Formats: C-alpha cells, sequence, structure tokens
DNA sequence: CTTGTGGAAAGGACGAAACACCGTGCTCAATTCGGCAGCACATATACTAAA
DNA sequence: TTTAGTATATGTGCTGCCGAATTGAGCACGGTGTTTCGTCCTTTCCACAAG
RNA sequence: UGCUC
C-alpha cells in the first residue's frame, strides 16, 4: 500500500501540516504503537507529538485502545484518510439533496471532525448572515431543523459517547475513558431551547455539552452507490426504469443496512403507491417493467418471491459487479482502444479462451490480437491458466488460456488511481512552488488596493498596480491558474472511479 | 533476427490515445471552487499546526506589533487520555 | 570570499547496512542505458559501440582507453553502474525462496498479512524489544510463516487462500481451486463451470480441467507486492528501510562496470577474451529484444511464454549459474561463473582474496643450515635484500645514514633505490642522475627505499603453517650466499 | 568482529587493538576564558 | 470454407475494411431501429420487441445494401453480430419461437438491440497517468517526475 | 600475481591470518593485509551509504556528504559484485573519534 | 609460340540462428550429513446416533 | 438424555530427494581460445577460338 | 597434468 501511504501524507501536508503529516504516516505505516515508542521513532519533541495526535483523533483519523498493563496504543485508519479526499462530493450532494444550511452544517463537520450541535448551528448562523443582507438575521430554528433532518436521514450521527465515570467503575480514573458507542441515541438530537441571531462579524452553560457529532461517510457512500446505480439503469433501458430503482432503493435504504448481499423484497403495489405521482403510470406498466427489468441479462433486480402480487429484489452486489466491469471495460477502451476493449469483452464473457478462438470469434487478423493480448498480460489485465499435461510445466506441452480476474484486476486499477492522484497532487505542489515568486508578487500587489480601500483611498493608487512589470506575467499567472484548475478537477473526477473500485472491493469479501 | 537499436527508447514514448476530457458542467466547477475554497480556509484553521520557527536573531520593540496571534481550540480532556495534556 | 569547506575527515565506517534497491533507485544509480546487444563497431578499430555493452561510460578496463564518465586512467577509475530495462519480469533467484515465503505470509486476494488483529498486536509488541538479534529475527519469522500457514480463510477479505508452492523451475503455484472431498464450494463450482467456452472449442480441456491452479507469474506477484499495505511490511521481518516487497521480483538489471568485467585485448587473433558476465548480459539483451520482436509481429502464446522462461533461467544463470532444476533440453552447454561462483569456493572473493591475498615486498627461498647465527636471526641474501627495500623517514637522527646509502646508489648492498620528496611524491630512481646532488638535498620528513640492511625485523614463515610458531619475527643478517639460513635450534617450530 | 574487520581493513579490536592510547603533552585542560566585557 | 476461401479472406487477404463497414452498417440499422422504437413509445414490451432485430432481418437487410459482391450467408452476419457485441454496443437475446421466416436455430431465436453503454467513461482515463504506459516507472526523484512530466505538459498546455 | 615467471608475490593463506591473530599483532596484519597489498581510497555518500567518484555521489547528485576512506580493493569489489546482486551494501560512515 | 573476352570456380566476408548431421539419451552416482517436505497415518477429541 | 461409534484434525513422527562441504601453498609447461553452416560477393585463373 | 615440501 505504498500509493495509499503517499497519497495519505500529500492530504495531511496539503491539509493539516508537515509535524502532524509525519505522525499519521508513521501511525499508518507501523499500526498501533504506544505514544511513547512513536515519538522516540520520529524524533521530535513529545507536546508536538501529543499536538498530533490529538488533532488527527479530533478528525477520527486516528483511534486509541487500551491493551495489557493500562497501556494506551494509538492506530490509524487509512480508509478515513482516503475518504477525507471525498469531502467535496459529500458538500456537493448535500447541496444537492437539502438547502445551502445543511451544506454548510456538513462543512462545518468535515472541516472540524467532532463538534456539538449548538456550536455548529451557531456557526451555520454565523456564516450565513454574510450571504443575505439588509438587516436579516439568521434564527437557529430552521438552522435546528434542517439538522435534525439530516440526522433522521442517517447522514449525521453522533460520535462515541464517553460512559459516565461515576456509574461505572468509581474510583481511579483510567488512562483512556474507553469512548463506547451506543445505537440508540446515535441519531436521537437533544431538546435545545435556547435561541439566538448570528453575527454579521463586526468585530466590536452548554445544555449539549459532551454530545458530539460527524458525518456519516457510510450514507454518503451508500447515497453515491444509488446514484450510480440509477445512472447505470437509466443509459441502459429508460429514465422511467431509473426512476422505478430510485423509489425502490429509496424504500429500501431504512429497512437494510450498508452491506447485504440483496435487500429486503417490495411487492407491487407499495412500489406502486410509494412512486411520485408526477408520472403517469399505471399498476400494469410497473408489473411490465419489473417483469422485464427481471430478465435482463445484468440482474440488477431480481423476482425472489411471487405473495402480494408483484414481488421483487434488487441485486446490489450484481450491480455492483456490472459497475466494476463497465469501468474495466472502459478503461480498457480508452488506453489500448475500441479493438482491445473487443478481444477484453471477448475474454470476460468466455471465462476460458485461446488465441485461435479469440482470433476467430473477434475477426481480428493475426499479429495484431496476440499483440494487444501480451500487451494486456504485460498490465496485469489478465491472469494465464496453464493448465499442464504433465506435472513438469514445460511450455512446449501445455495449454495457455487467457481469463480475466475481477477481483485482481479491480484492486490493480484501484491502486493505479491512486498512485494517479498522488502524481497530480504532487505536479500541483510543484506549480505551486516554482511560482511562489510570481503569486507573491500579485499577492503583494493586490493587497496594495485591498489595503486602504474606503479609508484614506485615493484614485491615484489605480493606475499604478498595473504599471508594474506583473502585466506581462499575467498570462503566466493564469496558465498556473487554468492547470490548477485542470488538476483538481481532474483529481476530483477520478475520486469516482475509486469509489467504485473501493466498493466493488468491500462488497465482494466477508471478513470472516 | 531482431536488429539492435543505436540509441535507447524515449524517456516518454508517445501514445496514440490521449485522455478523455474532463467531465463538464455545474456541479464538476462548484465542486472544483468548494475544494479550492477548503485547500485556501483549512490552512488557516487552528487545526492546522504549523512549523514552530526557532532561533530568533534578537528581539525588538517591533515584536508586539509582529507578534502572530491566533485563537486556540481546546480539545475535550474528557474523551482524550491523560497523556496527551501539556 | 572564500567558502569554509573540509578538505578530509578521518570517518572510520560503523556498520554495514544491507538492503535492496527499487528499480526507480536503479535507473537513479546507473549513468547510462545498455541497448545494444553487439560489443564493438564495425570498422577495423573495433571500438566499443556506444549505448551498448562494453562502453566507456560504465568504467574503463584497458590501459589505453580511459573512462567517458571521469577523466581518469584505469588505475583511478572505480567504475560506473547501467541499468538495463527487460520486457517482462523475472524472479530473482537469490529471492525466490523470499518471495515463495512472502506468498505464503500475505492473502493472494487483499494482499494482506494472514494474521489476527491479535497476534499482529502480539507480534509487533515481540519486535519492539530492543537488541534483537539475527536469531531471533529468523525465529520470529519461522513462527509467524507456521502460525499463518495454519489459516486456510482471510480475516480482512474473506476470499480463500490455498497452499503456495514450487513448480518445476522458478515457478509458482497457488492451489486456490483445491479439489474438496466434502461438500464443494461454489466457487470452485463456478470456476470449473466458467471453462464451458474452452470445452466447446478445445475438448482437451474437459479431461485436464482438474490440476489447474492459480500460476502466480512474475506479473501477479509483483502487482500483489506493489499493494501490500506498509503496516504489514514490519510483519515480514522485512526492513522498510533496507528494502520493499515490490524489490524481490527484478525489473531492471545493474550492468557492473568494466572493472569487474575485465577483457584482453588479443591481438594476435581476431578476437578479445571476455568474461561470463559481459555474455551473459548479451544474451540478456537478445532474449529481450527478441521478446519485443515476436510481441511486435504477434506470436503465439506458447512460444512467448517460452522465451519468457528462458530469459528468466538466463538472468537465473547470471546472478547463480549453478542450479538443479534445470530442464535437460534447457541445460546450458558449456560451464559460465555466475556472481555466486565468483563469490564461493576456495578461489572466491572471500577466501581468494580477503581472508588470504598476495602481496608485495615478498620473497620465496630455500633454507640451508647455519649453526653460527643466533636463535632470533636469520641471514638474507644480498640478491633478495636488494631487492625488498624499507620505507625509513628522514629525520634528524638518521640523516648522514641515509645520505651515505642515497650516495651508495642502488648498486652497492648498502644503500636505496628510490627517493619520495616530502613537498612533491613524485618518486625518484637512484640508477639515475647525480646521487650526490640528491644526497645533498634531503630534507627531513622524506622518504627512502633502503636496502634490507642488518638490524631489520623480518617475518620468516613456512608456508604449511599448524601453530603460530609456524612464522617467527627475526633479525635479518647479510650474506654472500643465496639461501635463507637460520639456526637449526628454531627448526622445531617450523619442522 | 576479527573477520569483519580484516576485509574493511581496520585494526581489529582483539589484540593491541582493544585499549587506546594517550599522548602525554604538556596542556592545560580548561583553559582560562577570556571575559566578555559587552555581556 | 475453414482450411481455404471465407467470406472475409479475399486471396489470402483478411478485409478488415470489409468487416468494419459491416460493422458500422450493422450498428446504424440496429441504432435507427432502437430509436424508432423508443419514439413510437406505444408500450414497454412493444417497444423492446420492436428495438429488437433477428438475425435473418439484418441479414436480409445488408444484402438489400449489397456493399460487397460475395454472398454473405445468415451465420456471417450472426458473427458480425457477435463481434458488435464483443464491442459493448449491441445485446443479444434467445427468445422461444418454434418455426417462421428464420428457422435457423430448432425453438430458438437471436434478437439482437442496440443498447447504451452502462456507464460513460470513467475518470481514471481522463488523467495523463492513467493512459501512462511508461507508468510503472513513475517515481518522486528521477528522470521520470511528475513535476518534469510531458504528458501533463502537453494536457495542461491543451 | 602468482607464479614466479608472472612476477607474482607470495600469498597469507588463511593460515597465516589465523597465526597473526593469535599472536594478535593486529597493526602488523593491518599492513600486510590492507596497505602493502590492496590498499585504495574510495569515495563514500555518507546520506545514501552507496560507493562515488572523484568526491562526487552520482546517486544524490550532490558532493557535501562525500568522504574519503581506506579500504582494500577486494572489499570494493565486493561491494560492487553485491550491488550487481541487488544486495545494496549501505556504508554509514563516522568519526574516528 | 603469345593473346583475349567471357565463364566457372574458389575463397572470404556475412547474417539467420543457436553451437549435436537426426532431434536422444547415456552413466555414475565420489562420501557424508544436516536441513527439508511428503505422506501417512494415528490417535484422540468431538459430535451425531441408538437405546 | 447419555454412552458408543464415526470422522476429522492436526501433530507428530518416520523417510527420501536436496544442497553443501572435502589442507596450505610454490613451481614448471601444452592447449586453446566461439563458430560455423550455408549464401553471396569478388577476384582470379584457365576450356577454347584467335594472332 | 606433472611436480616440490
Ligand atoms: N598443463 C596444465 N593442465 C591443467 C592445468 N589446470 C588444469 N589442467 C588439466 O585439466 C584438468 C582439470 O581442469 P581444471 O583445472 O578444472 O580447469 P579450470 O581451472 O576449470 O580452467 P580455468 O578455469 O580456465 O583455469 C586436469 O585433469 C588437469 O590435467 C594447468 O594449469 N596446466
Ligand atoms: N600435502 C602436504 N601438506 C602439508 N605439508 C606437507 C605436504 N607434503 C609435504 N609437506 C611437508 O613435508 C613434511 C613431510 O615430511 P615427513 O612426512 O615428516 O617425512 P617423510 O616424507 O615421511 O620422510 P621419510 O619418508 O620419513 O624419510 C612436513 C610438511 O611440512
Ligand atoms: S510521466 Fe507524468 S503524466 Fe506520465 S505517468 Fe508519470 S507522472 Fe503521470
Ligand atoms: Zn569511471
Ligand atoms: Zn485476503
Ligand atoms: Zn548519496
Amino acid at each position: 500500500t505504498q500509493a495509499e501511504i503517499k497519497l495519505c501524507s500529500l492530504l495531511l501536508q496539503e491539509h493539516f501540516g508537515e509535524i502532524v503529516e509525519k505522525i499519521g504516516v508513521h501511525l499508518i505505516r507501523t499500526g498501533s504503537q504506544p505514544l511513547r515508542v512513536i515519538a522516540h521513532d520520529t524524533g521530535t519533541s513529545l507536546d508536538q507529538v501529543k499536538k498530533a495526535l490529538c488533532v488527527l483523533v479530533q478528525h477520527n483519523l486516528v483511534s486509541y485502545q487500551v491493551h495489557k498493563r493500562g497501556v494506551v496504543e494509538y492506530e490509524a485508519q487509512c480508509s478515513r484518510v482516503l475518504r477525507m479526499l471525498r469531502y467535496p462530493r459529500y458538500i456537493y450532494t448535500t447541496k444537492t439533496l437539502y438547502s445551502d444550511t445543511g451544506e454548510l452544517i456538513v462543512e462545518e463537520l468535515l472541516l472540524n471532525g467532532k463538534l456539538t450541535m449548538s456550536a455548529v448551528v451557531k456557526k451555520v448562523a454565523d456564516r450565513l448572515t454574510e450571504t443575505m443582507e439588509d438587516g436579516k438575521t439568521m434564527d437557529y430554528a430552521e438552522v435546528s431543523n434542517t439538522f435534525v433532518r439530516l440526522a433522521d436521514t442517517h447522514f449525521v450521527q453522533r460520535c462515541p459517547s464517553v460512559p459516565t465515570t461515576e456509574n461505572s467503575d468509581p474510583g481511579p480514573p483510567p488512562p483512556a475513558p474507553t469512548l463506547v458507542i451506543n445505537e440508540k441515541d446515535m441519531y436521537l438530537v437533544p431538546k435545545l431551547s435556547l435561541i439566538g441571531k448570528g453575527k454579521r462579524r463586526r468585530s466590536s452553560p452548554i445544555p449539549d455539552d459532551g454530545i458530539y457529532w460527524q458525518a456519516n461517510l457510510d450514507r454518503f457512500h451508500q447515497h453515491f452507490r444509488d446514484q450510480a446505480i440509477v445512472s447505470a439503469v437509466a443509459n441502459r433501458m429508460d429514465q422511467t426504469s431509473s426512476e422505478i430503482v430510485r423509489t425502490m432503493l429509496r424504500m429500501s435504504e431504512i429497512t437494510t443496512s450498508s452491506s447485504a448481499p440483496f435487500t429486503q423484497p417490495l411487492s407491487s403495489n407499495e412500489i406502486f403507491r410509494s412512486l411520485p405521482v408526477g408520472y403517469n403510470i399505471s399498476k400494469q406498466v410497473l408489473d411490465q417493467y419489473l417483469t422485464l427489468l427481471a430478465d435482463d441479462p445484468l440482474e440488477f433486480v431480481g423476482k425472489s418471491g411471487d405473495s402480494g402480487g408483484g414481488m421483487y429484489v434488487i441485486n446490489l452486489h450484481k450491480a455492483l459487479a456490472s459497475l466494476a466491469t463497465a469501468t474495466l471495460e472502459s478503461v480498457v477502451q480508452e488506453r489500448f482502444g475500441s479493438r482491445c476493449a473487443r478481444i477484453f469483452r471477448l475474454v470476460l464473457q468466455k471465462k476460458h479462451i485461446e488465441q485461435k478462438q479469440v482470433e476467430d470469434f473477434a475477426m481480428i487478423p493475426a499479429k495484431e490480437a496476440k499483440d494487444m493480448l501480451y500487451k494486456m498480460l504485460s498490465e496485469n489485465f489478465m491472469s494465464l491458466q496453464e493448465i499442464p499435461k504433465t506435472p513438469d510445466h514445460a511450455p512446449s506441452r501445455t495449454f495457455y488460456l487467457y481469463t480475466v480476474n475481477i477481483l485482481s484486476a479491480a484492486r490493480m486499477l484501484l491502486h493505479r488511481c491512486y498512485k494517479s492522484i498522488a502524481n497530480l497532487i504532487e505536479r500541483r505542489q510543484f506549480e505551486t512552488k516554482e511560482n511562489k515568486r510570481l503569486l507573491e508578487k500579485s499577492q503583494r500587489v493586490e493587497a496594495i488596493i485591498a489595503s486602504m480601500q474606503a479609508t484614506g483611498a485615493e484614485e491615484a493608487q489605480l493606475q499604478e498596480i498595473e504599471e508594474m512589470i506583473t502585466a506581462p506575467e499575467r498570462q503566466q499567472l493564469e496558465t498556473l491558474k487554468r492547470n490548477v484548475n485542470k488538476l483538481d478537477a481532474s483529481e476530483i473526477q477520478v475520486d469516482e472511479t475509486i469509489f467504485l473500485l473501493e466498493s466493488y472491493i468491500e462488497c465482494t469479501m466477508k471478513r470472516q | 533476427l531482431p536488429d539492435v537499436v543505436l540509441k535507447p527508447p524515449p524517456l516518454f514514448p508517445d501514445t496514440d490515445y490521449k485522455p478523455v476530457p474532463l467531465k463538464t458542467g455545474e456541479g464538476e466547477e462548484y465542486m472544483l471552487a468548494l475544494k479550492q475554497e477548503l485547500r485556501e480556509t483549512m490552512k488557516r484553521m487552528p487545526y492546522f499546526i504549523e512549523t514552530p520557527e526557532e532561533r530568533q536573531d534578537i528581539e525588538r520593540y517591533s515584536k508586539r506589533y509582529m507578534k502572530v496571534y491566533k485563537e486556540e481550540w481546546i480539545p475535550d480532556w474528557r474523551r482524550l487520555p491523560r497523556e496527551m495534556m501539556p | 570570499k572564500e567558502q569554509f569547506r573540509e578538505t578530509d575527515v578521518a570517518k572510520k565506517i560503523s556498520h554495514i547496512c544491507f538492503g535492496m534497491k527499487s528499480p526507480e533507485e536503479m535507473r537513479q544509480q546507473a549513468h547510462i542505458q545498455v541497448v545494444s546487444k553487439n560489443l564493438y563497431s564495425q570498422d577495423n578499430q573495433h571500438a566499443p559501440l556506444l549505448y551498448g555493452v562494453l562502453d566507456h561510460r560504465m568504467g574503463t578496463s584497458e590501459k589505453d582507453r580511459p573512462c567517458e564518465t571521469c577523466g581518469k586512467n584505469l588505475a583511478d577509475c572505480l567504475g560506473h553502474y547501467g541499468y538495463i530495462d527487460l520486457e517482462l519480469p523475472c524472479f530473482h533467484v537469490g529471492y525466490f525462496r523470499a518471495v515463495i515465503g512472502i506468498l505464503q505470509m500475505i492473502c493472494k486476494t487483499c494482499c494482506h498479512i494472514m494474521l489476527s488483529q491479535e497476534e499482529k498486536k502480539q507480534f509487533l509488541d515481540y519486535l519492539k524489544r530492543p537488541g534483537l538479534t539475527y536469531l531471533q529475527k529468523r525465529g520470529l519469522k519461522k513462527k509467524i510463516s507456521d502460525k499463518c500457514r495454519k489459516k486456510n480463510i482471510c480475516h480482512h477479505c474473506g476470499a480463500f487462500n490455498g497452499t503456495v508452492k514450487k513448480c518445476g523451475l522458478l515457478k509458482i503455484i497457488h492451489e486456490k481451486y483445491k479439489t474438496n472431498k466434502k461438500v464443494v464450494d461454489p466457487i470452485v463450482s463456478n470456476f470449473l463451470q466458467s471453462f464451458e467456452t474452452a470445452i466447446e472449442h478445445n475438448k482437451e480441456v474437459e479431461p485436464l480441467l482438474g490440476r489447474a491452479q492459480e500460476n502466480l507469474n512474475p506479473l501477479v506477484v509483483l502487482n500483489l507486492f506493489k499493494r501490500i499495505p506498509a503496516e504489514d511490511v514490519p510483519l515480514l521481518l522485512m526492513n522498510p528501510e533496507a528494502g520493499k516487497p515490490s524489490d524481490l521480483i527484478l525489473t531492471r538489471l545493474l550492468v557492473p562496470p568494466l572493472c569487474i568485467r575485465p577483457s584482453v585485448v588479443s591481438d594476435l587473433k581476431s578476437g578479445t577474451n571476455e568474461d561470463d558476465l559481459t555474455m551473459k548480459l548479451t544474451e540478456i539483451i537478445f532474449l529481450n529484444d527478441v521478446i519485443k520482436k515476436h510481441r511486435i509481429s504477434g506470436a503465439k502464446t506458447q512460444m512467448i511464454m517460452e522465451d519468457w522462461d528462458f530469459l528468466q533461467l538466463q538472468c537465473a544463470l547470471y546472478i547463480n549459474s549453478e542450479l538443479s532444476g534445470i530442464p535437460l533440453n534447457m541445460a546450458p552447454k558449456k560451464w559460465t561463473r555466475g556472481f555466486v561462483q565468483r563469490l564461493k569456493g576456495k578461489q572466491g572473493r572471500f577466501r581468494g582474496n580477503l581472508s588470504g591475498k598476495r602481496v608485495d615486498f615478498s620473497g620465496r627461498t630455500v633454507i640451508s643450515p647455519d649453526p653460527n647465527l643466533r636463535i632470533d636471526e636469520v641471514a638474507v641474501p644480498v640478491h633478495v635484500a636488494k631487492i625488498l627495500t624499507f620505507p625509513e623517514k628522514v629525520n634528524k637522527a638518521n640523516i648522514n645514514f641515509l645520505r651515505k646509502l642515497v650516495q651508495n646508489g642502488p648498486e652497492v648492498h648498502p644503500g636505496a633505490n628510490f627517493i619520495q620528496q616530502r613537498h612533491t611524491q613524485m618518486k625518484r630512481f637512484l640508477k639515475y642522475g647525480n646521487r650526490e646532488k640528491m644526497a645533498q638535498e634531503l630534507k627531513y620528513g622524506d622518504i627512502v627505499e633502503r636496502h634490507l640492511i642488518d638490524g631489520d625485523v623480518v617475518l620468516f614463515n613456512r608456508q604449511p603453517s599448524l601453530h603460530k610458531l609456524s612464522i617467527m619475527a627475526h633479525l635479518a643478517r647479510v650474506k654472500p650466499h643465496r639461501t635463507f639460513r637460520f639456526n637449526e635450534c628454531v627448526c622445531t617450530p617450523y619442522n | 568482529g576479527v573477520s569483519e574487520c580484516i576485509i574493511m581493513g581496520i585494526p581489529m579490536n582483539i589484540g593491541t587493538g582493544l585499549f587506546k592510547l594517550l599522548h602525554k603533552a604538556d596542556r592545560d585542560p580548561n583553559p582560562p576564558k577570556r571575559p566578555l566585557i559587552f555581556d | 470454407r475453414s482450411v481455404t476461401g471465407g467470406a472475409w479472406y479475399s486471396d489470402q487477404d483478411f478485409e478488415s475494411e470489409f468487416v468494419e463497414v459491416l460493422n458500422q452498417q450493422c450498428f446504424k440499422f440496429l441504432q435507427s431501429k432502437a430509436e424508432t422504437a423508443r419514439e413510437s413509445k406505444q408500450n414497454p414490451m412493444i417497444q423492446r420487441n420492436s428495438s429488437f432485430a433477428s438475425s435473418h432481418e439484418v441479414w436480409k437487410y445488408i444484402c438489400e445494401l449489397g456493399i460487397s459482391k460475395v454472398e454473405l450467408s445468415m451465420e456471417d452476419i450472426e458473427t458480425i453480430l457477435n463481434t458488435l457485441i464483443y464491442d459493448g454496443k449491441v445485446e443479444m437475446t434467445i427468445i422461444a419461437a418454434k418455426e417462421g421466416t428464420v428457422g435457423s436455430v430448432d425453438g430458438h431465436m437471436k434478437l439482437y438491440r442496440a443498447v447504451n453503454p452502462i456507464i460513460p467513461p470513467t475518470g481514471l482515463v481522463r488523467a495523463p497517468c492513467g493512459l501512462c504506459p511508461v507508468f510503472d516507472d513513475c517515481h518522486e526523484g528521477g528522470e521520470i517526475s511528475p513535476s518534469n512530466c510531458i504528458y501533463m505538459t502537453e494536457w495542461l498546455e491543451f | 600475481t602468482e607464479g614466479r615467471s608472472r612476477d607474482g608475490g607470495l600469498r597469507l593463506g588463511e593460515m597465516e591470518r589465523d597465526c597473526l591473530i593469535g599472536y594478535g599483532a593486529s597493526m602488523l596484519l593491518l599492513e600486510r593485509l590492507m596497505i602493502s597489498s590492496d590498499a585504495f581510497e574510495v569515495d563514500v555518500c555518507g546520506q545514501c551509504g552507496l560507493l562515488g567518484y572523484s568526491g562526487w555521489c552520482h546517486y544524490c547528485k550532490s558532493s557535501c556528504h562525500v568522504s574519503s576512506l581506506r579500504i582494500p580493493y577486494a572489499c570494493k569489489l565486493l561491494f560492487q559484485e553485491l550491488q550487481s546482486m541487488n544486495i545494496i551494501p549501505r556504508l554509514k560512515l563516522s568519526k574516528y573519534n
């Protein structure tokens, strides 16, 4: 996981700093270790190690566990450091599904990690008071309403609460409070009657103390999976099937967990009455849609029962496998052309096949299909079976069958995406560093204006800003800006493929 | 038989397939702008601990004028073990 | 004006940290890329080709042609390495057993180590203790390998992990789809039935459907090692700073300088004497070129894998030229000297060039009895005494004696042969020039290579040594005969 | 060890190399320091 | 036909242009049929049945086109449609039909329909790193570094 | 060299080294096997631990941590051969004090 | 007995291929000796079945 | 429900196919070096027909 | 290989 460690290091250096990213990388590479050994191996002061551990555990990146002799060991969560990159997508999806209030709520939750409901609503009000003007003030009523609406939808979840010290072993305080998680009050918001108005940054006891909240990344992952499946089925059959499957997934979200081979089956009557009235669709049309989706060779849904009229169930693992196959074939097509993608789909549909059979079923002349096969072999897109006639395994007396392993190929593609994002971040940082002189020059020549904007602001300071030699450098500045924008866009868009591959690799394991 | 090569292959061999252009739309641009805003605002956040400067040359009267001032967040010591108190 | 930089420091080596280099580090260390399989040019000068083998940018091996990287002669050239890129990765014969061990240690699906959280913590606590020795490291490796081989299912991803063993030569087989006598699992049934098209197009696949386990070629092994979490690397008893799991599979070959590959230009015929390593590297480059040609021309998979196995075998021979699992049809015709053969053996580097090596200022002569000399004295002939010289430093005590010795010259027995000045290290031969002017200009601190005279301590030894008394330091006395004489009472120690 | 000392070309720890020698030079450890007037 | 001759081989020379034209024409026909089926919007089942195209229908269509002089059998068009399926552009379904205008397979009929891809191009391919042929030799400090990369340079310049 | 016809010198075999060790003459053994036989001065980089040339480390592209070191030529040959075998000996130098 | 324009042959580079014409093909082990990996295989422990 | 039988399950325990060692050197010499199998280019010499 | 010891 060297690429993963590099990506985590880059993210922690770009987001938190240097003295903390070293501790994070050390925790990720060595795993759980006490504090003293971490400080000894890192080579820095103890106070810096304490600050790094505290600022990391604040964002739920690392956890602390008790062991024999009451020693505390800190273990980092590389998965969380990787999900950290998905913050822009989280903000975008919570702004699309909800109003800007929930957008700011999730933004504050992700930038602070753990906070109380009162603090987050106060910050949201203070930030939204700047959006509007004309003396209009922001009240906490609507903010708390939006917060509870996000809560009941499992988007925000209460952090693990420390058990009561008086009731649980009253006496000597342990080295660690041993925070535990309770599913009863996991999504129960506290009753806070106090209200207030946000301040406009003029620059001129807590009821919910101890109850910290955070962003439930599992709910965001489930929502992204649902959106991906909906987009896929929309591109395949029609938007009507997309709406049907969206309604089915919305109904199944509550009655199912985040990891299950099959969801709870639904009947035709409930799906019909729960579908929006905006579609002039009858019962027989819904039955036809369901029975034609069940016959789809991709197996997005399944009958799995006949009681209660039309009983159907959604296949999540099969849908994720189909999406992973789509991603793999698309990247193969974009990397080696359409003919190599044809050969890939041929060797994928046929579990085992040889060179002559591939040439016969693909109609690709010789000297070209074998070249693409060997190119894909050199890139770990497929593995050879090599069924031997004799235990000697001599090449001259054995058959070689081509076979694509979806799991290994998906893992390799995920590693490639991680290293690609790492290289993109490295290139962005290099472009920012090499041009930091022009950046500081622009910052200074623009702060000349930013200063004394209104007080003592004479007009004689507007015709001398562009008089400097920065005018011909504005072209290089714009080039750097557009390059950084495109690099960030590519990094964000590769995150979708990373999420698809991670979900495929996660939903195929048992963790037994 | 294979021919002999006098010079080594190019360090960056050319490819006839180019990357697919990025997706366009208001969503992607908004996500880009929000990521840039997060980059700009998370460095000034108290959680972003900077390298402590050391080896000051001299002390001056302008120190109080150039003294960097920034509010510091107070960690919840109830949840955090005792080994992290200053 | 002038910057302060230290000229020389009395640096003493503390310890040697062994490790491995990744292909990127191999590229960084190397200076040029060797891609030409030929050695010399077509012209009659037979000059070495550029960017090819025997290029002078990777050192020099001839007294006339200097190095191209550093402008120095052969005596001062230390040599430079080169990197050769391989089309397909190959298993490192040296780390092949380590590769098998790691593959048995980690999972073949998620690349995680086959250990529970409790066992992981236990091993980390047992390894974090200071003063960990090599024996303890190997014992911990053995224990962890045993406990990992005990398990059969992965606790992280849930994928099945069968036995991993060695088949043939430089081939690894993972028995993922093993035959289950009890109720078979859905995975093995799906794998067996996925051969429908293969059986339809090739019936011979159905009888041989069994024994069709996973074959871990270098590509898949490297892809798996590149995705191993760094947290589990310490559990493999491999130092993270020394190397990484991906370094065991070699993709670049480090061609050594020409100092290690001496070439003799035999002008008496139309050929030159080269070492075996040069021929092995030439064959490896030729095989890489042939593999590239077959890939471009679209050859069959059978011959492609044959060429890949041949390249693996040639690389293994280049590393270790003495293997046992070499097929008869693939067996080498002649015998070549690999690095292992050059290191081990009676004439190896450790026993032939490090433990016992030849020295100068020494002679070998027959012995004869002479009881007229003391037991602590040995007779040296005048002929040998004039050849073995001793460097005496000109001081305020023996200034006149060295003056007289220089005046005598290399002809008269009491004298010297060379003078090294204090300021300049340019030696001066006493046979030429006015020796009197040199004697009159002997400054303090100069070195004079005086002849072996009476009173000089000299080691005397018999080559077959049983005890320490077989070699003793005596006082040399010059005599006109041609044999080493000593008191016969000292014959019993020397035997 | 001794074999590694012989290979690396350094004096082995055994024999005459177990100890170190010091020179009996006319000196004065911790010589007087010049006082600082400005500080 | 196997040892010599063939509708694709012409004088021991494979006609790549011929198979390409066949694939393009078949895909255009299937896409037009699917578009007509979608625009009819009479009923989902009827829409899917109309978007479907039997092997005999497309074979007679190709014969009516008359692109080449060599006679193309039904199995030839079937193999062309199978190659198109392998391209990820069409979908085939085997329905049960005793006898009809096709009468090729006993009690089975293959119907082909143009289908859109599952998902658009992924994000990995949109970055030069995902389509790099020397991606294995990437390293922070060395000759091939992301800072001095030519692929990303040309990609940002474009 | 080996032979007299080749103007070769005598060989201090393993048994001679054993005798010299038994005597404890460390400086004599060092002068015989290091100074008078295959003495050489190499350049080692204190950062990566690799061998340089002319006071320059091509690996790190720097010359501030490069330092001279006395060594038998056979030991340098062994180090080079091991580096060729992917067994990289990293030398961590330090002051003689 | 000297000569010549055209022809054949012999010798020396030279490139495709892999040092054996064809595809075969043997024998002997040089003597311990400390690892091992297979198989096997045994015994007991645990769980299902009959009373 | 409980004692007896069957199966598995790993351990452990006895072989058999591997890989590794076998004194120190000194001195002379004779051999041979990678090549060689077939194809083509070039140069030379001599079967007759001509003075 | 022959030797020398
Ligand atoms: N005349 C002679 N014969 C020798 C020499 N070395 C070996 N032989 C003969 O060759 C056989 C042994 O060969 P080796 O000594 O192993 O040859 P080698 O050492 O592999 O050859 P190189 O590696 O080239 O030194 C013996 O039967 C000897 O008769 C030598 O130096 N001179
Ligand atoms: N192979 C060898 N290894 C070590 N030393 C040897 C060897 N061959 C000869 N020598 C030397 O020669 C000496 C052997 O002589 P030794 O055996 O004692 O007398 P000898 O040869 O039996 O004479 P006699 O037959 O008794 O007159 C001792 C040893 O230093
Ligand atoms: S050369 Fe640059 S663009 Fe290409 S893979 Fe390497 S870092 Fe990415
Ligand atoms: Zn050099
Ligand atoms: Zn696993
Ligand atoms: Zn260096």
